RNA sequence: AAGACCAGGCU
């Protein structure tokens, strides 16, 4: 274990890919939220081109 | 959410009419046909249950508290 | 074979395709994958 | 060039270019470079045929898709340097055929001229008909257009909420709203809005609203405020505690009410919280005891709408509390057409006062016409016919910025038929005298927006307050 | 460092001593109004109650300052401090302290600002002296400042999320300054180019000119409602 | 006060139809946009043939440019012209412009009639890609269209080519408002 | 005081100093029950 | 120098509409008639809202306002309730407010819509007026909403709940006759429905010494109030206020 | 916040006198009459009725301020006749003839219910 | 943000079909806050082997 | 407490 690296939502290595409208819907997600961004100490951060 | 009770321009109630005319739309009428079975004639009315967006469906899709 | 002119239609479904493939994030998620 | 399209050992992601007269080939297999999809014209014809349309039609419980259409050549990706050496076409029907040619050697085609706008941009109706820097400020407003930003929206706790009662989806639509997903989360009202000097209280770039209509929840919403708070350790013993204070017991000598607290020092749920209300007790025991509480907004008068209590990435008690207050639509509060109209509101009359046509109908809004000619957003005007044709018709305008199917002559004609003035005027009546407007009123159903600009968030006022520490002056803010 | 503290913009001279922050001061929102006179200005309630004005107790005014100290902070018109002769504080906003409420010559009242004061109204850009004007408080409901719209063009100002500071003068000496130098009738012409400032605009330029054309003629009933309206008519209604 | 509320009887407003002008006043609008196209194919003929004689003073680009720009300006000007002729006692148009309340004759013949030449940095619109403006466009393309002449009206609508010509000139506008502030306030701060 | 639990939705039984987890799951969300004390609302 | 001596002709009358006609009377007596229409005629609507449980994805006001823009029937009783600010006790009484009752829960795992037929008024000539059902809220499986609401009398000025209407149409001089509005182009525009002239002319030839005559009306109830009563209201409300006026006038005389 | 409440409109806070009746010293024979909490829905009524008297010279009303609810009217009459008498004249008128028309529509009513 | 030099604010022709050409900031950021058009894409690169 | 960055509004 060397540390850890935030996690783009809705990536291939989050929890929420390949997940269904059923399985968002539980999970309190939107699936009309497209992800995208990270999220650091409870905030929603989305880097810049 | 959800139909609003009255019409905002003139007051007809239309927060009746909602599930009758998703009903007609599913019967294979026409928005104007439903419409006008319905009794909307003036278009302050119409564009109530034309432009209406039921987003309260999708929010009972989450589980709620207790 | 050719598109007679209904071509209001083709390219609009063309694009609902193309948009329901990727959508709009595309760029973040692959960059981020890759 | 045939192996890209093939897609064999080319990956569509690579780029080639012949600089013919400086003799060079460049490829570029790099990344970040900005690109977009093409139709390939070969000869005269598009390589996209009927076939290809009816599986993409087909596309449900096909696996056809866009994956398919680019493996079969029809459609490929070319970047900004490519295009150098591009001949584009703006549409088939249109510059395929021959006429007196202008050119005959085109090599691609654009899939429709409306993929040029942005996000913002996209949801404006009939953006070729005004002038650009309307255009600019409808794409700036439109990020503070209110609505339903996320349906989850309360599982979230998030500071500076703002939701919309009844949002609608626009009765003219653009033909790329449908993939930005308006339509589920819409930012607005269709209102009817009449363009007339009617007292003189929207002059300028002001607004006259409707009261019965704002009565009846036109443009009522939600402002949700949140509230973060700790339980720490610092020093040996100073520690901080949730706890209900006894007022006068602690450092922090205030009027405030503790009486809304419960035993754990939070304040329940549907408990109704105005100013200086606390709404969270705190006490750092003082190595007597340091009143750290925290306070409503100033004047937010609000009700606590969700309490929750958790436990941190180190393990301490930490809560967060989040209030709302309904929010009406007042005089100083901020609106806005999809063309860069933007306004405040200059006085709001009861329906009474409101004029009316034949049928009893009155606007919701009213606007100055000055607005218009100097500003030269005719859209508006067209959107506004548009979808006075729309609601009488049942159907939802098509307000796609380059289709040349749709004019104003056409939809003046469309109109005449249901029995109004093919130009959109109308007779209105004088709400306080009863007696006709001797001008004809020009009147329509347009979708507007509120912002998130109001009069409650900016009205200060300042006598001996607060000095700064340093200065001895006045604070800042 | 010291250098630092003292060079730049926000440094001491040019953003302490040049320009500060002062007290007595608002901001909001501008909102049409054209039932105000063009030195006029709506001030809301809630601002009007939290700005004050010193007043000196005269025999002339004990009787009406009794009342509004009576009154106190709860209602809107009364008074929020008394100062003695000897400098003293006393705040009626927290307690009734009716032993204190006492009044005599020589004391300050600082009443909240009422209908008739006069304040400095601003847009800041500021770029010439008709950009600062003093106008003439009259109390309005809501939440926003009200102005004539002739006033607008010397403000440069548009009523599209435009705010406006407001500046209350806290003497008598000062007061009499705004009233006699910088009132918006007073700064009608400029003397930069000899014209002047203020004119017709908008909706009632379009009127006017659609008013004064030859075939407009108007009924007994139009001309009675449009005499009602003059402030100035001598009650005579002319021969027509 | 009381033109206000006389105002309340005969109203004012503003629509469709005060920017629709007469189908005679359309063919000669298209008329005479005809006309200085051929003219304009005219001189970049002569120009091609190497016929075109140099004013004193003036680079034979320059010169060719100022041809090209007197022709569209006229035009421009021409068709203006006609669309005010055209305008009827009842136009809303005219009844704003003409008291002086807002708009200009210039607001009407754009609306109407012609938006017109659109310039980058007082010149037509530059070659950005190698030899031409858009990708749509052939190289060593002179020609109205090509260079950023808006042909139709905003009632009519913009073509896509024209809409973006269109947007960078209004980007230009856009940034001299952004930019001069801080050099005039500076300078007036400098002066007091 | 009782405690609606984030993800189970029963209510815990819990005091102060207690760590948050829920007795039924060990979920670490929380929420206030709404007061008892009522609350007057105009229709307008 | 005397009061005019109008005639009434009633052409339609429905449930639901009611069509009539009023001459020989001036202009501002029917537009005051027809704004007492719509903001002086009292009607029954709920006012006071208190929620007991309300487990709903709809928050509290959002609730109270719906249920304060339901119609309810306002036939019998609205003559006969005070205005709360006149009644002479202190909290709600059947003399100054009615009182309903909601109590929904869904334990069925279909969604439950909660209507107007969910209200459970405490008398029984005011039910609200759909009784398809109006739409309250619709409730998930678990979800649950308690409340209690009392209704008081009101007129429009205060809140367009109190609105007893759906739009007055109003209309007078349907071909142009006295010229108050003037058409740049006559033949571009629609006919009313009351022109009495041919298909081939577009508007009628001006006459200088007419004044407006016939008033055509169409007065569309909400359901609260009958058409054919809502009128009778507003007359009499407009009598009451005038002799008020001549009341509180000759006083300030004497 | 500054929102004043919904019932400013049509109830007098309690002091205001309903009616004030004050000269007018430029003009013989003129008078000017306040009416508080109320608005163009009796002001056009009374005009209108005003306007119909033959000894009337002058008749006319305005709204000093929409936000307000106050109502102004200027009567001016003949030498011998009083602006008092002039408005509780056309009060009266106003009376009768809505009485009137009450009366024929209950007729009307009872005519087309009844075939 | 401080250089006044407006060229490259400017909207450039090769932004055709790219960048929105509507789709700005005012103030400071003028032409060089950008967004993306809606069938624009960005590469993600790939090894020239 | 303060400092820093960012985003936005009105000219
Ligand atoms: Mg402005
Ligand atoms: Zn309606
Ligand atoms: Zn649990
Ligand atoms: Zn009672």
């Amino acid at each position: 274990f060397i540390g850890k690296i935030p996690i783009m939502l809705r990536s291939t290595y989050c929890l929420l890919n390949g997940l269904t409208d059923r399985d968002l819907c539980e999970l309190n997600e939107c699936p009309l939220d497209p992800g995208g961004y990270f999220i650091i100490n409870g905030s929603e951060k989305v880097l810049i081109a | 959410m959800i139909i609003p009770v009255r019409c905002f321009t003139c007051g007809k109630i239309v927060g009746n009419k909602w599930e009758a005319y998703l009903g007609l739309l599913q019967a294979e009428y026409t928005e104007g046909d439903a419409l006008d079975a319905l009794g909307l004639k003036r278009y302050c009315c119409r564009r109530m249950l034309l432009a209406h967006v039921d987003l309260i469906e999708k929010l009972l899709n989450y589980a709620p508290l207790e | 074979e050719i598109t007679p002119d209904l071509w209001q239609e083709a390219c609009w479904i063309v694009i609902s395709s193309y948009f329901d493939e990727k959508g709009l994030v595309r760029q973040q998620l692959d960059s981020f994958d890759e | 060039r045939k192996l890209r399209r093939q897609m064999d050992i080319i990956v569509s992601e690579v780029s080639m270019i012949r600089d013919i007269r400086e003799r060079e080939i460049r490829i570029y297999t790099d990344a970040g470079r900005i690109c977009r999809p093409l139709l390939i014209v070969e000869k005269q014809k598009l390589l996209l045929k009927k076939r290809h349309i009816d599986q993409l039609k087909e596309r449900e419980y096909n696996n056809y898709s866009w994956q398919d259409l680019v493996a079969s050549g029809v459609v490929e990706y070319i970047d900004t340097l490519e295009e150098e050496t591009v001949m584009l076409a703006m549409t088939p029907d249109d510059l395929q055929e021959k006429e007196v040619a202008y050119c005959s050697t085109y090599t691609h085609c654009e899939i429709h001229p409306s993929m040029i706008l942005g996000v913002c941009a996209s949801i404006i109706p009939f953006p070729d008909h005004n002038q650009s820097p309307r255009n600019t400020y409808q794409s700036a407003m439109g990020k503070q257009a209110m609505g339903v930003y996320i349906t989850n929206f309360h599982v979230r706790m998030d500071t500076l909420a703002h939701v919309l009662y009844y949002p609608q989806k626009p009765l003219v639509t653009t033909r790329s709203m449908e993939y930005l997903r308006f339509r589920e989360l819409p930012a607005g009202i269709n209102s009817i809005v009449a363009i007339a000097s009617y007292t003189g209280y929207n002059q300028e770039d002001s607004v006259i609203m409707n009261r019965s209509a704002v009565d009846r929840g036109f443009f009522r919403s939600v402002f949700y405020r949140s509230y973060k708070e700790q339980e720490s350790k610092k020093g040996f013993d100073q520690e901080e505690v949730f706890e209900k204070p006894t007022r006068e017991t602690c450092q922090g000598m205030r009027h405030a009410i503790y009486d809304k607290l419960d035993d754990d020092g939070l304040i329940a749920p549907g408990v109704r919280v105005s100013g200086d209300d606390v709404i969270i007790g705190k006490t750092v025991t003082l190595p007597t005891k340091r009143d750290c509480s925290t306070f409503l907004r100033t004047s937010e008068t609000g009700i606590v709408d969700q309490v929750m209590v958790t436990l941190n990435q180190e393990g301490y008690k930490f809560c967060k509390i989040r209030v709302r207050s309904v929010r009406i639509p007042q005089i100083g509060d901020k609106f806005a057409s999809r063309h860069g109209q933007k306004g405040t509101c200059g006085i709001q009359y009861r329906q009474e006062d409101m004029p009316f046509t034949c049928e009893g109908i009155t606007p919701d809004i009213i606007i100055n016409p000055h607005a218009i000619p100097s500003r030269m957003t005719i859209g508006h005007l067209i959107e506004c016919l548009q979808g006075k044709v729309s609601a009488n018709k049942g159907e939802i305008g098509d307000a796609t910025p380059f289709n040349d199917a749709v004019n104003v002559q056409k939809i003046s004609n469309l109109l005449s038929d249901y029995g109004y003035h093919l130009r959109g005027n109308e007779v209105l009546y004088n709400g306080f005298t009863g007696r006709k407007i001797t001008s004809q009123i020009f009147i329509g159903p347009t979708y507007y927006q509120r912002l998130k600009h109001m009069v409650d968030d900016k009205i200060h006022s300042r006598a001996r307050g607060p000095i700064q520490i340093l200065n001895r002056q006045p604070m800042e803010g | 460092s010291l250098k630092q503290r003292l060079k730049g913009k926000e440094g001491r001279v040019r953003g302490n001593l040049m320009g500060k922050r002062v007290d007595f001061s608002a901001r909001t929102v501008i909102t049409p109004d054209p039932n105000l006179s063009i030195d006029q200005v709506g001030v809301p309630r809630s601002i009007a109650a939290n700005m004050t004005f010193a007043e000196i107790v005269t025999p002339f005014n004990i009787d009406r300052l009794q009342e509004l100290v009576r009154r106190g902070n709860s209602q809107y018109p009364g008074a929020k401090y008394i100062i003695r002769d000897n400098g003293d504080r006393i705040d009626l906003r927290f307690h009734p302290k009716p032993s204190d409420l006492h009044l005599q010559t020589g004391y300050k009242v600082e009443r909240h600002m009422c209908d008739g004061d006069i304040v400095i109204f601003n847009r800041q850009p500021t770029l010439h002296k008709m950009s600062m004007m003093g106008h003439r408080v009259r109390i309005l409901p809501w939440s926003t400042f009200r102005l004539n719209l002739s006033v607008t063009t010397p403000y440069n100002a548009d009523f599209d999320g435009d705010e406006m500071n407001l500046h209350l003068p806290q003497s008598l000496e000062t007061r009499a300054e705004i009233q006699e130098l910088a009132m918006v009738p007073r700064m009608i012409v400029t003397p930069q180019s000899n014209r002047p400032v203020m004119g017709i605009v908008q909706d009632t330029l379009t009127a006017v000119r659609k008013f004064t054309k030859r075939d407009v003629f108007l009924e007994r009933g139009e001309v009675m409602n449009l005499l009602m309206f003059l402030s100035t008519w001598d009650g005579k209604v002319p021969q027509p | 006060t009381v033109i206000n509320n006389w105002l309340l009887i005969e109203g004012h407003t503003i629509g469709i139809g005060d920017s629709i002008a007469d189908s005679k006043t359309y063919q000669d609008i298209q008329n005479t946009i005809k006309k200085a196209k051929q003219d304009v194919i005219e001189v970049i003929e002569k120009a091609h043939n190497n016929e075109l004689e140099p004013t004193p003073g003036n680079t034979l680009r320059q010169t060719f440019e100022n041809q090209v720009n007197r022709i569209l300006n006229d035009a421009r000007d021409k068709t203006g012209s006609s669309a005010q002729k055209s305008l009827s006692e009842y136009n809303n148009f005219k009844s704003m412009v003409v008291s002086g309340a807002k708009g200009s004759k210039i607001n009407i013949s754009q609306v109407i009639a012609v938006v017109g030449q659109q310039n980058v940095e007082g010149k037509r619109i530059p070659f950005g890609f190698k030899h031409r403006t858009l990708p749509h466009f052939i190289k060593d393309d002179y020609g109205p269209e090509s260079r950023g002449f808006v042909e139709n009206s905003y009632l009519a609508g913009l073509t896509p080519t024209e809409f973006f010509f269109h947007a960078m000139g209004g980007r230009e506008g856009l940034i001299d408002t952004a930019v001069k502030t801080a050099e005039t306030g500076y300078i007036q701060r400098r002066l007091i | 005081m009782i405690y609606i639990c984030g993800e189970c939705h029963t209510e815990n039984e819990i005091k102060s100093r207690d760590p948050i987890r829920c007795r039924e799951c060990g979920y670490r969300i929380m929420y206030k029950k709404r007061t008892k004390r009522l609350v007057v609302f105009d229709a307008r | 120098p005397y009061a005019n001596q109008p005639t009434v002709r009633i052409t339609e009358l429905t449930d639901e509409n009611v069509k009539f006609i009023i001459e020989n009377t001036d202009l501002a007596v029917a537009n005051s008639i027809r704004r007492v229409f719509i903001a002086e005629v009292p009607i029954i609507a709920i006012d006071w809202v208190q929620i007991d449980a309300n487990s709903s994805v709809l928050h509290d006001e959002f609730i109270a306002h719906r249920l304060g823009l339901i119609p309810l029937i306002s036939d019998d009783i609205v003559d006969k309730l005070q205005y709360s600010r006149d009644c002479t006790c202190e909290e709600f009484c059947p003399e100054c407010s009615v009182e309903f009752t909601l109590d929904v829960r869904c334990n069925e795992d279909q969604t439950r819509h909660v209507t107007s037929r969910d209200l459970i008024s405490n008398s029984p000539r005011v039910i609200p007026v759909t009784s398809d059902d109006i739409l309250i809220v619709k409730l998930r499986k678990g979800q649950e909403l308690r409340l209690r609401a009392y209704a008081k009398k009101g007129f429009g000025k205060e809140h367009a709940k109190w609105n007893p209407t759906a739009g007055v149409a109003f209309e007078y001089d349907p071909d142009n006759a006295l010229r108050h509005t003037v058409y740049p182009k006559p033949e571009e525009w629609p006919k009313s429905e009351y022109s009495e002239l041919d298909e081939d002319e577009s508007q009628a030839p001006y006459d200088p010494n007419g004044k407006p005559e016939r008033f055509y009306y169409n007065v569309e109830s909400c359901g609260s109030l009958r058409p054919e009563t809502i009128v009778l209201s507003a007359l009499s409300g407009l009598k009451k206020k005038l002799s008020d006026l001549q009341t509180q006038l000759s006083h300030e005389i004497q | 916040m500054n929102a004043p409440p919904a019932f400013e409109s049509f109830l007098l806070f309690e002091g205001e006198k309903k009616i004030t009746i004050n000269k007018d010293t430029k003009v013989p024979n003129a008078c000017l009459f306040t009416i508080n909490k109320e608005d163009h829905t009796l002001g056009n009524i009374i005009k209108s009725q005003l306007l119909k008297d033959p000894q009337v010279l002058f008749a006319g009303y305005k709204v000093p301020h929409p936000l307000e609810h106050k109502i102004i009217i200027r009567v001016q009459t003949t030498p011998d006749y009083s602006p008092q008498e002039a408005f509780t004249n056309a009060i009266t008128d106003l009376i009768s003839e809505l009485s009137l028309l009450e009366e024929r529509f209950r007729v009307a009513i009872k005519d087309k219910q009844e075939g | 943000r401080d250089g006044k030099l407006a060229k490259p604010r400017q909207l450039h022709n090769t932004l055709w079909g790219m960048v929105c050409p509507a789709e700005t900031p005012e103030g400071h950021a003028v032409g060089l806050v950008k967004n993306l058009a809606l069938m624009a894409y960005i590469s993600v690169g790939s090894q020239p082997s």
